[PDB]
């Protein structure tokens, strides 16, 4: 399985509506995770099953998609959200991560 | 009832005595949930990690 | 819930290491665990995973046959055995915990890591 996320990087102002996509090159149906890794720290889980928001992250985040196309959105990009985001499938136990995507404020 | 804020107060209650609540925050979100009532006078307070 | 890794260091190519990761704050034998590494300035790559019982173990092809995963449920310790290391094996290794608890008599799926360790460096 291969994953590709676009864009590789992006920059937006505080309060904007950043959107990052991921595609699976194979039918994944709904099995997708979204992680967030701030610089120098361990990642955190944000969304599981491609749309189920985790119990300890604010509702600013949202995720949607099915099959081969998926998308993660930030309703109002706050300064705390500067990090790298990853998509990871688990349809096959030899699970693979994506290449990542970096956000920036201006 | 202004301080409690939430409208989900169970029926059968009597207005005129103190009811205890809990406010739970999840980031920028706040919810009020009813837990029950407590005696008028307390002598010891105990809370566990669980 | 807490995860702490140890055993990182510097070893010559062809050497071996004894990566270890202690777990506390949750029933250890109910969750599958996996090791995932991050090469310097690169994306995360999954290395190996083991279910709660230990009967089933999976490895990525870049590590297949060279490494060996194990777990000791008696004292909440997850191990990773590295053998015949190469140059591209250098990275930061994290031990991760799955989110789905499963019965000890079952063998099942995994892949929704909710907790991660601090990570430890490995240089070759
Ligand atoms: C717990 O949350 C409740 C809402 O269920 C709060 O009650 C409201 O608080 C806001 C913010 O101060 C006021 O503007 C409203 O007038 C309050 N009442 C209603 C009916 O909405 C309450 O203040 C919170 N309590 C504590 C102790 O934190
Ligand atoms: C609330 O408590 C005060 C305490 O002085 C009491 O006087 C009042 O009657 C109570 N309110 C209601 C609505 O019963
Ligand atoms: C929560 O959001 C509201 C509306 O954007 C804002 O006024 C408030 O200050 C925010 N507070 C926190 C703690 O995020």
């Amino acid at each position: 399985i291969q994953m590709t996320q676009s864009p590789s990087s992006l920059s937006a102002s505080v309060g904007d509506r950043v959107t990052i996509t991921c595609q699976a090159s194979q039918d994944i149906t709904t099995y997708l995770n979204w992680y967030q890794q701030k610089p120098g720290k361990a990642p955190k889980l944000l969304i599981y099953d491609a749309s189920n928001l985790e119990t300890g992250v604010p509702s600013r985040f949202s995720g949607s998609g099915s099959g081969t196309d998926f998308t993660l959105t930030i309703s109002s990009l706050q300064p705390e959200d500067i990090a790298t985001y990853y998509c990871q499938q688990y349809d096959n136990l030899f699970l693979t991560f994506g290449g990542g995507t970096k956000v920036e404020i201006k | 009832t202004l301080v409690s804020g939430d409208a989900h107060i169970p029926s059968g209650t009597v207005l005129g005595n103190f009811y205890c609540f809990v406010n739970t925050t999840i980031g920028n979100e706040t919810t009020s949930a009813f837990v029950g009532a407590l005696p008028k006078t307390v002598r010891e307070f105990v809370i566990s990690r669980t | 819930v807490q995860l702490v890794e140890s055993g990182g260091g510097l070893v010559q190519p062809g050497g071996s290491l004894r990566l270890s990761c202690a777990a506390s704050g949750f029933t250890f034998s109910s969750y599958a665990m996996s090791w995932v590494r991050q090469a310097p300035g690169k994306g995360l790559e999954w290395v190996s995973a083991i279910i709660g019982s230990g009967s089933n173990t999976y490895y990525a092809d870049s590590v297949k046959g060279r490494f060996t995963i194990s777990r000791d449920n008696a004292k909440n310790t997850l191990y990773l055995q590295m053998n015949s290391l190469r140059a591209e094996d250098t990275a930061v290794y994290y031990c991760a915990k799955d989110t789905t608890p499963r019965p000890l008599y079952s063998s099942g799926w995994y892949g929704s890591f909710d907790y991660w360790g601090q990570g430890t460096p490995v240089s070759v």
